[PDB]
RNA sequence: ACUAUGGUUUUUAUU
RNA sequence: AGGCGGCCCCCUGGACGAAGACUGACGCUCAGGUGCGAAAGCGUGGGGAGCAAACAGGAUUAGAUACCCUGGUAGUCCAC
RNA sequence: ACCCGCAGAAGAAGCACCGGCUAACUCCGUGCCAGCAGCCGCGGUAAUACGGAGGGUGCAAGCGUUAAUCGGAAUUACUGGGCGUAAAGCGCACGCAGGCGGUUUGUUAAGUCAGAUGUGAAAUCCCCGGGCUCAACCUGGGAACUGCAUCUGAUACUGGC
RNA sequence: UAGCUAGUAGGUGGGGUAACGGCUCACCUAGGCGACGAUCCCUAGCUGGUCUGAGAGGAUGACCAGCCACACUGGAACUG
């Protein structure tokens, strides 16, 4: 169907003239609910308008995975400058496990059958970046059945 | 049909007794690689005609003497 | 690891051992006590405390800390003793209990009165 | 063990009724909800967004009156079945014996229901059972002793059972104090207030 | 001088097609000439040629077609220091369909399928998707 | 071709 | 490898190429082992121009224990 | 064991939490003092954090507390960690043995894989006929034990010669 | 815990034992053990099982189906 959600709003320290200033960061996922994901962040002094510089953004680029039977295919890996993302095809529902850096990622492409682990990054905006590489490196048979002989 | 081990004589001092170093490359019981562990064993041998770096090939009876069982059934080849 | 590694030296693991050693692996032994001390607060944390040297059932004699306002305890009182930590404390991991023998509860309690004695001593 | 506190109570923290203690002393009129709970409970918001979803799942736990390692025993209990687990979560809770007792009439609350269960009123295919966590099936036989057949109250609650509308996945008969299920509880005729969106995920920190 | 010849004929390969060379070449083994007759007749390579009898030395021609790489994953699995093996009921799956993969058996270098028609397990020669 | 000695504690996070 | 520099004569390990000829797996890493010293310090003698821990001679300074400044032993050097 | 009946509301409740994380709150006392205990940290007059209240929230013949120990712990890491600054490349060497070893015919068939024959009692995990109301528990039918041993084949790749 | 044995190491004719083996006597021999750890010494019963993870692994062998080894503390074996 579709699926729109926040992974996280964060504080930042923004040290100042009179010690500090009241600032908060924000991440979210939208994509088109099935076979395309798209995310955004944006920074402001309240959170509500926080959330509305990551939303405003979630749109502008969209990133399109290749499915067949509703899903993807295999265990799949991907990276980003210090982060790396792992991913296992589970249990439909049962097995969903993973925070939303991982799992709320492929929740806004229609996949619900998949389990991830990071194996030691968390700062949720570079590990979404490393999730967001595998779902590029993830490969459907039905449209690469011509690239090898016979 | 018998199931004979076979290893190398790493002394022959004694009338009618040799000493053998046996074939066993196995694997290691938690790790995968395949490894020598060479069992060093008391032999019987009554021809008294075999000597060190020999191959020998051994059968198990019977105690035969102190602390052995195994005895000598074929010369495989001659040193060197 | 290779696949020739570990093979003559295999991993041999690391022991942390107890961190309440004197009471051997029981809950709560007696304690004779002998000495009452006090000690200086720390940096920001403006409040004097009061401890005392107590020899063990076992033989072992050790910190015991004192909690709660008002006290009682002295030379050969005999009084039951507990693990517990204070954090504000420097190494302090023994604490006593107020439920128990001659030690006197805490002062003004009226809540939680299953702990710090608040049951009247048998006379 | 058992919960035995106020029940009333429960909807001042929910803000809206759990239809606990049901009569006509608490229906249509006088009735207030919320208004002011606790001593300073209505000062400022607060609650944050983890009292929603456990608010949810207390609300679960005091309709049906199960505890927390029971109600953890029906989230393992409950299969997905293709869409949620929380689905057959509440199907497990409609087919336990004193809900079954409550539904066709022989008690007008689910306490009522249950007081009639563990007094050892109730029989389940000819035989006498107290446990009011005993899950009934199609065509298992729901029946009363004869010294409880006598009794008002029972009489009473399948009089108002007649003049309150009806649970059509069962069949009962007052006459002789009997009733079977001849349907599985259907969702396109019963309704619920709970929120099954946080039901489906749970134990799982 | 060489302490793992096939080592070097997965490097040779896989790093020949992102050099982006034609072909590629090494002293040839029966082999290096059975692994090379099973990535031809799955149609991972386009041909393979030896030349020599005191020397014998292998060429293998790299297969290229309207994308971007014909070979995508070529993983051993089993090594000379720690073997992996494969038994009838358990023959692998890789990449979900995607790829093959291939075992020495006890017959010679064959597919998985041509194994699990015959019934034969045996030592796993490469993963190729 | 220059000076020993003046201890210690602090704030914005909600809509 | 810490190290090796003004310039000779006499011995010497190793790196590198062009064209030919033999060995015929001779490669490659190394448990334990046996080996290679920079400076300081030492054992045994020789030597001592300049310099220089320690130390003395005078200031500087609260002190001077350091900077300043003249001397000077250990050392700097040699065959081992 | 169990059952069938009968007065009489009769004989049967405590204990811990409620600053933030963490759902349940701020008045009276104390005045950086005294007391705290999962962690961040609390308190010098209006303390949701200490001590008490009244009111909630949670467990309930149990409530709170505790010792060792498995999981998470890739936290002695084949599986599955790390080595220029973080904990670690042997200060630098030559080296045997051990490990690894180009390419090929012939052989042995140990290692590997395919197939027989024997066996892992009973209770217990799993499915199920019975018993008891759920179920602990107790029985009756199914069922799992990669191995080892006596045997049979394959020659790909190594080991052996 | 690096060097250690010498009834230790292998034989011949008897003894003993249900049978076996230096378990043992008299005679012949000079061998045996060690990086795959000899010398030397602290703790500890064993299995079916039991707990734990999805596994490797780690914790646990008390519950009762079988075994161990002790019986004031040590010795001997006799009877069977």
């Amino acid at each position: 169907e579709l699926q729109e959600k926040l992974i996280a709003v964060n504080r930042v320290s923004k040290t100042v003239k009179g010690g500090r200033i009241f600032s908060f960061t924000a991440l979210t996922v939208v994509g088109d609910g099935n076979g395309r994901v798209g995310f955004g962040y944006g920074k402001a002094r309240e959170v509500p308008a926080a959330i509305q510089k990551a939303m405003e953004k979630a749109r502008r680029n969209m990133i399109n995975v290749a499915l067949n039977n509703g899903t993807l295919q295999h265990p799949v890996k991907g990276v980003h400058t210090g982060s790396r993302v792992f991913m296992q095809p589970a249990s439909e529902g049962t097995g969903i496990i993973a925070g939303g850096a991982m799992r709320a990622v492929l929740e806004v492409a229609g996949v619900h059958n998949v389990l991830a682990k990071a194996y030691g990054s968390t700062n949720p905006i570079n590990v979404v970046r490393a999730t967001i590489d595998g779902l590029e490196n993830m490969n459907s048979p039905e449209m690469v059945a011509a690239k090898r002989g016979k | 049909k018998i199931r004979t081990l076979q290893g190398r004589v790493v002394s022959d001092k004694m009338e009618k007794s040799i000493v053998v170093a046996i074939e066993r490359f196995v694997k290691h019981p938690i790790y995968g690689k395949f490894i020598k562990r060479t069992t060093k064993l008391h032999v019987h041998d009554e021809n008294n005609e075999c000597g060190i770096g020999d191959v020998v090939e051994i059968r198990e009876c019977r105690p035969l003497s102190k602390t052995k069982s195994w005895t000598l059934v074929r010369v495989v080849e001659k040193a060197v | 690891a290779t696949v020739n590694q570990l093979v003559r030296k295999p991993r041999a693991r690391k022991v942390a051992k107890s961190n309440v050693p004197a009471l051997e692996a029981c809950p709560q032994k007696r304690g004779v006590c002998t000495r009452v001390y006090t000690t200086t607060p720390k940096k920001p944390n403006s409040a004097l405390r009061k401890v005392c040297r107590v020899r063990l059932t076992n033989g072992f004699e050790v910190t015991s800390y004192i909690g709660g306002e008002g006290h009682n305890l002295q030379e050969h009182s005999v009084i039951l003793i507990r693990g517990g930590r204070v954090k504000d404390l420097p190494g302090v991991r023994y604490h006593t209990v107020r439920g128990a023998l001659d030690c006197s509860g805490v002062k003004d309690r009226k809540q939680a009165r299953s702990k710090y004695g608040v049951k009247r001593p048998k006379a | 063990a058992r919960y035995l506190g106020p029940k009333l109570k429960l909807s001042r923290r929910e803000g809206t009724d759990l239809f606990l203690k049901s009569g006509v002393r608490a229906i249509d009129t006088k009735c207030k909800i919320e208004q002011a709970p606790g001593q300073h409970g209505a000062r400022k918001p607060r609650l944050s967004d983890y009292g929603v979803q456990l608010r949810e799942k207390q609300k679960v736990r005091r309709i049906y009156g199960v505890l927390e390692r029971q109600f953890r025993n029906y989230y393992k209990e409950a299969a997905r079945l293709k869409g949620n687990t929380g689905e057959n979560l509440l199907a497990l809770l409609e087919g336990r014996l004193d809900n079954v007792v409550y539904r066709m009439g022989f008690g007008a609350t689910r306490a009522e229901a249950r007081q009639l269960v563990s007094h050892k009123a109730i029989m389940v295919n000819g035989r006498v059972v107290n446990i009011a966590s005993y899950q009934v099936s199609p065509n298992d036989v729901v029946s009363i002793r004869e010294k409880a057949k006598k009794q008002s109250r029972v009489k009473a609650a399948l009089e108002l059972a007649e003049q309150r509308e009806k649970p059509t996945w069962l069949e009962v008969d007052a006459g002789k104090m009997e009733g079977t299920f001849k349907r599985k509880p259907e969702r396109s005729d019963l309704s619920a207030d709970i929120n099954e969106h946080l039901i489906v995920e749970l134990y799982s920190k | 001088s060489m302490q793992d010849p096939i080592a070097d004929m997965l490097t040779r390969i896989r790093n020949g097609q992102a050099a982006n060379k034609a072909a590629v070449t090494m002293p040839s083994s029966k082999l290096k000439v059975a692994i090379a007759n099973v990535l031809k007749e799955e149609g991972f390579i386009e041909d393979f040629k030896v030349e020599g009898d005191t020397k014998p030395e292998l060429e293998l021609t790299l297969k290229y077609f309207q994308g971007k790489a014909v070979v995508e994953s070529i993983q051993r699995v089993s090594r000379p220091g720690l073997r992996i093996y494969k038994r009838k009921d358990e023959l692998p799956k890789v990449m979900a369909g995607l790829g093959i993969a291939v075992v020495s058996t006890s017959k010679g270098v064959m597919t998985d399928r041509a194994a699990r028609q015959a019934g034969l397990g045996g030592e796993i020669i490469c993963y190729v998707a």
